[PDB]
């Protein structure tokens, strides 16, 4: 498809024919003002901010929607241009409120940025001694949204980014003339696990997070670059921190994996990291109470457990732990001599091996380019909102053909149930059902099994067929098999080589035990050797960590810089942004002194000099930002099926008051709509 | 001394145990009088007739900035700036 | 990777060491001048120990031109201490007496934090 | 009215620097200005 | 004053009326005004001499 | 006897209250985007009546 | 036989001892040479065009007296831009310091973005509303 | 003896400073709220001295093991 | 028709164009390029080596006459090569006119001395030694000026923190000021002022490579 010359300013341009002029004009490099349109999201002439002259242009054109034709002039800077612009700001500036001061959006608002580069600097607008301005009653929306309307300008996209990417539908606009509204005709909470990001997307300050409210300003305010941990999505983060205090989160644009949404947990659960934190080391008395004390008793009286323990030793990796903690902590056992060093969330036995055999090799970029996607009781809405949307995307420009062989859920769009029972998985395998032909027609078929189904039981068996048909499947450039992790560690410690699955370190019987911030429930004391000494090297004082003898703080993931390979497999960087709090330290940090307590000193002083004994495991690992290809790969009832369980999972959400709020409100409108009935 | 015991409005009392009380025996902890919450909550909501009402809170350009406040919801309304309170019933 | 480049004073690695050895030489002999003149607690050995490290402070310089600076450097310095422009706050600079040296290995750094 | 900002804005009007030959280019001994008796 | 509302800030009358007078007041005291690139010198005579800032 | 100065007169901080008794300020945060010193540190949040208010307000007068 | 004295040297010339930062810093500390992020709330994009180098954070605490953020670190507000990344590893070394670049972007793939796929017949992609 | 500058009150001290020209005696247009204070010297040097703390409770919670 | 913008001296304007061609085709091998910014200066642009044949050059020529030596104005600009540079702005009383002469070099390569020139620079270049490093080659005395003695490093660089590295107290042991890592009680919070929006489109793709 040739490309067209346009004059955009008097400068030639190449665009595909079909280009919009203001996707063109970026391409060269001018800007033109928007406010209703953005990168992701559909088409709207609302703003008429974005207009612009054509040499003999009888009508302006709004430049977000104006496709390019032949040998066209784009006047962008013309005073005709000009004048256009200041007056669709004098509209807009008419009847916006005074609320600058008062609004958090300032210092960040479009609307001002746009009126200072653009607009005039006098108010015509003389009847605000006659008869003011408009206004319009607030509506209530959620614990997390709080809604000023009577700022909103209606360039609808709320309304597109719902309807679109989340798929709710269940906020519109009202009325006609300057009356009309936005919200829900009745009071109702927009509650969806992407709902958070309507509060980007509004340029102007009518949506806000409610925790972060009022707290501080963009100009205030430090940006540091970090990585999302919370979903194994790995997105990228900005910490927007200011004097050691992480105010908020805000996505980092990379489309690669990212996408420029963000999840609600990971965006507002960051107040979890204030509260149940662990700020002093702890060892348990004969009274048993776990007093406070000081790093120099608490590392000597862990050493000398470890020493005289008897060398049965084992460390089973939380979720939140970071591949430093993961290698460091092997290395220290490497050298007591025990090799037992598991993962809480299981996995196949015998199938660890090939890279492939965890990962999304579907390059989650491509998933976007599916065609026909099978989720085998796997429901990414609660377990990859961010691959979630990515499929809608699919389903809404390519026709993603999406079957499900789970129980009953709800993905935001039409998707053909299968049933649930796991010998379905085993007859679509062999190719003898509809859905089956489908896959075989596809040229982008892709096979999505959730990570807990492979460790619920004899799942290495689902996996190896699931495998087996994948072979006849494979398009080239395209390897279809699919696995949704869900720790933002499991495959950290894949790559590091550890064992899978909590019970296996506990039948391994050790007189000693490590968890890396470990808190989920599948090993209990009772279910421990009862004279099975316990060491907590976490940071949030967590119900796992209640229950050992001995409690190392930890600085979080904000607070510490450390490697996470994301679910696809390229490792990001965390970086931190906040000094940790008491006597918190680096989880590398603990397990390196404690080492040298013992007597048994690791080589690697520093952090390269760890990242160097990565290096060493896995110089794939090490290339950041990069993906190495792993090419060939080798009832059912599933938790988080509703937002309910959804926002309860981790300890720092647990830990969380806004997540405790999420969960109390939507109960309560569940409990509405049995007694409002 | 009872200038240190009193909570402050933002809410702060320096634990009985805590170092940071030393700084005090020697001088007084001010605490201010006037809370703004108790004095706001004195001033009754002022009522009006019209769909939409208009607050300065204070008096001509001695206040901030001019603000519409519309008032059909059945509740209270609290001008954002002031604090002042409306109701139309 | 090389660039054709004006000098500054230096053409080789030998004028090099004729100029920065001729420092040494000034500023050996200025030491004791400096002992009685400033009043300050260190000795002449001590500051002619300290003249030794503060060579080896930079043994590994390479480039000509990096040490002809450095020997402009100490040329300056010798005359503000040959004429008494300098205090004697200034002149001790060079022990860092205020602060006791910092914890090294791991454990201390560990045990006193970052 | 026709008070339009665009249209009496200083801050837009500047332009870059001109190169005097390239000026040339595109197309009594000079002296910079008239003569001070400083003396 | 300079009637350019974009270079020096509004008055307050005007402020706590007009919107983009509140705009500009906003964004003049918390960003200041961009000014064009460029290098420019000048000097004036003040009482010790020249004074002069470039 | 002392004296005199002028109505402008730029001398000790003061934090004014409406007529109502209720503190004006609102935690807007220009006077510390602005001031030149940057003697001024401001920390805000919602007063349980849900305005927008500060909790600490500092200046260093040296 | 000379150029006004022109010497041959390296390129590549190391000036750590000569700048005057102390050896500490250059010894702990790393540069994080990238593009700054982009703002989430906001739509124009003419700050993150450069290329921009800074130093890890150290340690922040409260001063016990007053509660302010006490830092006693000097490179922590320290800030520098450049045009192109290959420009900053270039000054980075001259100076001495240990840095290790972060790969900003690939270039931004066409998205087609037509008007009429809002109103379709039979493709998903019709618009529910306007 | 111990006169001092501050004994001024603060409706005189406009007056005082040839600030105002409207005695307060005759000027009764000047605010007359409740919560004003009663003036105070420079109270400095002497136990009823101001003396700073910060008005931020404080930022992280801590663990309680207890529950 | 627009009194808020300045109309400046057209005839000022005419004399200083003409007249830098006059410059530039009277020094080819030292004037690299003569541009007339917008403010009506001229500013001289020329390559390291011309630095005293320019300077004499208009102190001397009766069209130039060039006199005094107001200043000389360092710049630092990172990113580029060699990227100290240096403005010399020069007054004429027989004309009564003003022109900028600007050159550059890196933090290495020494650079020409005015000193033999004017000697109203030599204080100058001792200024720029001690603020940025810039040596200086035949300079008499090439002494610090502002800062302290002992002080390391050349703070204008923008590569040099704003608070420095070191800070100075007293000690009751030494009876003595010492100078000690820095420890500042409230971190200098910076605030990040960056435009969203070009406010400048003139600017855009003018002055492109
Ligand atoms: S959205 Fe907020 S910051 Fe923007 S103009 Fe309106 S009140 Fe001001
Ligand atoms: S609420 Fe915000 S996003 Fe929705 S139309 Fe109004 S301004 Fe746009
Ligand atoms: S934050 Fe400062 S400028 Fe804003 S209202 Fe309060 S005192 Fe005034
Ligand atoms: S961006 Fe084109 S009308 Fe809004
Ligand atoms: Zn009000």
């Amino acid at each position: 498809p040739e490309k067209i010359e346009v004059f955009v300013d008097d400068i030639p341009v190449q665009v595909v024919p079909g280009t919009t002029v203001l996707q063109a004009a970026a391409q060269i490099g001018v800007e033109i003002p928007r406010f209703c349109y953005h990168e992701r999201l559909a088409v709207a002439g609302n703003c008429r901010m974005c207009l612009v002259e054509v040499e003999k242009s009888p009508k302006p054109v709004a430049a977000c929607a104006m496709p390019v034709m032949k040998g066209w002039r784009i006047k962008t800077n013309s005073d005709l241009t000009r004048k256009a612009r200041e007056g669709v700001m004098e509209f807009l500036l008419m009847n916006h409120p005074l609320d600058c001061p008062i609004c958090d959006q300032g210092g960040e608002c479009d609307l001002q940025d746009q009126a200072m580069a653009f607009g005039s600097d006098r108010s015509r607008f003389t009847d605000i001694n006659y008869t003011g301005k408009r206004a319009v009653e607030d509506k209530d929306i959620g614990p997390l949204v709080k809604t000023i309307m009577t700022r909103c300008i209606h360039c609808t996209r709320c309304v597109r980014f719902a309807s679109e990417i989340a798929g709710v539908d269940d906020l519109g606009t009202t009325g006609r003339g300057n009356d009309m509204q936005i919200g829900t005709y009745v009071e109702k909470l927009f509650l969806t696990e992407l709902s958070g990001n309507v509060i980007d997307l509004c340029p102007v300050g009518a949506l806000t997070n409610k925790p972060y409210s009022f707290v501080a300003r963009p100009w205030e305010i430090r940006k540091v670059s970090s990585i999302d941990v919370l979903d194994a999505v790995g997105s990228n983060i900005v910490v927007s921190t200011r004097t050691n205090e992480v105010l908020r989160i805000l996505p980092r644009e990379n489309e690669d994996v990212n996408e420029e949404w963000l999840a609600d947990k990971s965006r507002f659960a960051c107040d979890g990291l204030k509260r149940q934190r662990l700020v002093a080391p702890m060892v348990r008395m004969p009274n048993g109470e776990l007093q406070a004390v000081e790093w120099e008793g608490a590392l000597i009286a862990v050493a000398k457990a470890i020493k005289a323990a008897g060398g049965q030793i084992a460390g089973i990796s939380g979720q939140l732990a970071d591949l430093e903690a993961q290698v460091a902590l092997k290395d220290l056992l490497n050298r007591l001599g025990s090799e037992v060093v598991a993962t809480e969330q299981g996995f196949i036995a015998g199938g660890t091996d090939n890279r492939a055999n965890y990962l999304l090799n579907s390059t989650i970029a491509g998933l976007e380019e599916a065609d026909a996607v099978l989720l085998v009781g796997t429901n990414p809405r609660y377990e990859a909102p961010l691959v979630n949307t990515r499929l809608r995307k699919a389903y809404v420009h390519n026709e993603l053909q999406i079957a499900s062989i789970g129980p009953k859920i709800d993905l935001s769009y039409d998707h053909e149930n299968l049933g649930a029972d796991a010998a379905l998985v085993k007859d679509v395998c062999s190719g003898a059902h509809a859905f089956s032909k489908v896959l075989e027609g596809a040229k982008k078929p892709a096979i999505i099994i959730g990570a807990d189904l492979l460790e619920r039981a004899d799942g290495a068996a689902i996996h190896a067929t699931v495998a087996e048909y994948c072979k006849k499947l494979k398009k080239p450039n395209w390897n279809p098999f699919n696995v949704l992790q869900t720790n933002a560690a499991q495959v950290g410690a894949l790559d590091v080589g550890y064992k899978a699955g909590a019970q296996t370190a506990v039948k391994a019987q050790p007189k000693v035990l490590f968890l890396l911030n470990a808190d989920a429930g599948k090993v209990t004391r009772e279910q421990l050797p009862k004279d099975c000494f316990v060491v907590y090297i976490g940071s949030h004082g967590d119900n796992g960590a209640s229950i050992a003898d001995a409690v190392l703080p930890g600085a979080a993931y904000t607070e510490k810089q450390g490697i996470y390979v994301n679910t696809e497999g390229r490792p990001q960087q965390t970086l931190p942004g906040v000094s940790p709090p008491g006597m918190a330290r680096e989880d590398w940090k603990i397990l390196r002194a404690l080492s040298e307590v013992v007597g048994k000193p690791l080589p690697y002083d520093n952090l390269d000099e760890l990242r160097n004994r990565l290096e060493d495991v896995a110089p794939h690992l090490t290339r950041l930002g990069q993906l190495e290809p792993a090419g060939d790969a080798g009832a059912i009832d599933i938790k988080l099926k509703e937002l309910r369980d959804y926002f309860m999972t981790d300890a720092i959400s647990r830990a969380s008051p806004t997540m405790a709020k999420c969960i109390s409100a939507v109960n309560k409108q569940q409990r509405e709509n049995e007694a409002k009935q | 001394r009872g200038d240190i015991e009193k909570v402050t409005h933002t809410g702060q009392v320096f634990d009985k145990e805590d170092y940071r009380n030393a700084r005090f025996v020697n001088a007084k902890r001010y605490v201010n009088e006037n809370w703004g919450i108790k004095l706001i909550e004195e001033v009754p909501p002022k009522e009006c007739t019209e769909r939409v009402v208009f607050c300065d809170g204070g008096d001509g350009p001695l206040g901030h900035p001019k603000v519409y406040i519309n008032l059909d919801k059945p509740g209270n309304h609290i001008c954002g700036y002031c604090g002042l309170r409306f109701v139309k019933k | 990777a090389v660039q054709q480049v004006r000098p500054i004073l230096s053409v080789d690695r030998e004028e090099a060491r004729k100029r920065a050895l001729n420092l040494y030489k000034a500023w050996y002999r200025q030491i004791p001048y400096i002992v009685m003149d400033y009043d300050i607690p260190m000795t002449v050995e001590q500051c002619r120990d300290k003249l030794r490290e503060e060579f080896v402070k930079h043994r590994n310089v390479t480039d000509i031109r990096v040490i002809d600076m450095l020997v402009i450097k100490g040329q300056m310095e010798l005359k503000e201490s040959v004429e008494i422009w300098k205090q004697k706050g200034h002149i001790m600079r060079y022990w860092k007496e205020s602060q006791d040296p910092k914890p090294t290995d791991f454990l201390s750094k560990f045990i006193q934090g970052v | 009215s026709a008070n339009y900002y665009c249209q009496r804005d200083g801050r837009r009007e500047v332009l870059p620097p001109i190169d005097l030959v390239e000026q040339q280019k595109q197309l009594k001994l000079p002296t910079p200005g008239k003569v001070y008796a400083w003396d | 004053k300079t009637d350019d509302a974009k270079v020096a800030p509004p008055s307050r009358s005007e402020m706590k009326t007009s919107m983009e007078a509140l705009i500009h007041h906003f964004k003049l005291f918390t960003q200041g005004y961009q000014v064009p690139p460029g290098a420019t010198y000048t000097a004036i005579e003040a009482p010790k001499g020249e004074f002069g800032v470039y | 006897e002392k004296g005199p100065l002028s109505p402008r007169f730029r001398g000790e901080h003061a934090l004014r209250r409406y007529p109502s008794g209720e503190e004006r300020c609102i935690a807007c945060k220009l006077c510390e985007a602005i001031c030149p010193a940057q003697a001024i540190t401001i920390e805000a949040e919602e007063r349980a009546d849900g305005s927008r208010r500060t909790t600490r307000y500092d200046i260093d007068m040296t | 036989n000379k150029l006004s004295g022109k010497i041959t040297v390296p390129t590549a010339v190391n000036l750590s001892p000569i700048s005057g930062v102390p050896e500490e810093h250059i010894r702990e500390r790393r540069v994080r040479i990238h593009i700054p992020p982009k703002n989430a709330m906001q739509s124009g994009t003419d700050n993150v065009n450069t290329w921009q180098i800074e130093f890890d954070n150290r340690e922040r605490w409260e001063n016990p007296l007053m509660g302010w953020a006490s830092s006693g670190d000097p490179l922590s507000n320290m800030n520098v831009q450049f045009g192109s990344p290959e420009e900053a590893i270039t000054f980075c070394e001259r100076n001495g310091w240990r840095w290790y670049v972060d790969g900003a972007a690939k270039p931004k793939k066409e998205r087609v973005k037509n008007y009429g796929i809002n109103f379709a017949w039979n493709k998903r992609t019709r618009v529910s509303t306007k | 003896m111990d006169y001092d500058g501050s004994m001024i009150p603060a409706e005189w001290y406009g007056w005082m400073h040839y600030k105002t020209d409207l005695p307060p005696i005759r000027d009764g247009c000047r605010p007359k709220y409740k919560w004003i204070a009663d003036h105070s010297e420079n109270l400095s040097g002497t136990k009823e001295a101001y003396y700073p703390y910060s008005t931020t409770p404080n930022k992280v919670e801590a663990w309680e093991p207890k529950a | 028709d627009k009194p808020t913008v300045r109309q400046p001296d057209a005839v000022a304007r005419s004399h200083l164009s003409d007249f830098g061609r006059y410059v530039a085709e009277c020094l080819p091998k030292y004037v690299q390029k003569v541009q007339l910014t917008a403010g009506d200066e001229l500013e001289v642009l020329i390559a390291p080596e011309g630095v005293v044949p320019v300077l004499q050059f208009l102190k001397d020529h009766h069209q130039a006459q060039f006199t005094n030596l107001v200043d000389i104005a360092g710049v630092d600009v990172p990113c580029r090569k060699n990227r100290f540079e240096v403005v010399y702005n020069l007054l004429s009383l027989r004309y009564n006119s003003r022109i900028r002469v600007k050159t550059y070099t890196d933090e290495l390569t020494p650079l020409d001395s005015a000193c033999e020139v004017h000697k109203a620079a030599n204080w100058y270049e001792r200024e720029i030694w001690d603020m940025y490093g810039v040596f200086f080659a035949n300079h008499p005395d090439l002494r610090r000026i502002l800062t302290d003695y002992g002080f390391e490093g050349h703070p204008q660089r923008r590569d040099f923190p704003l608070s420095g590295y070191v800070e100075l107290r007293y000690d009751d042991e030494k009876k003595r000021v010492v100078c000690e890592p820095l420890e500042l009680a409230q971190e200098f919070r910076k605030f990040d002022l960056s435009a969203p929006w070009e406010q400048f489109p003139n600017f855009r793709n003018a002055n492109p490579p």
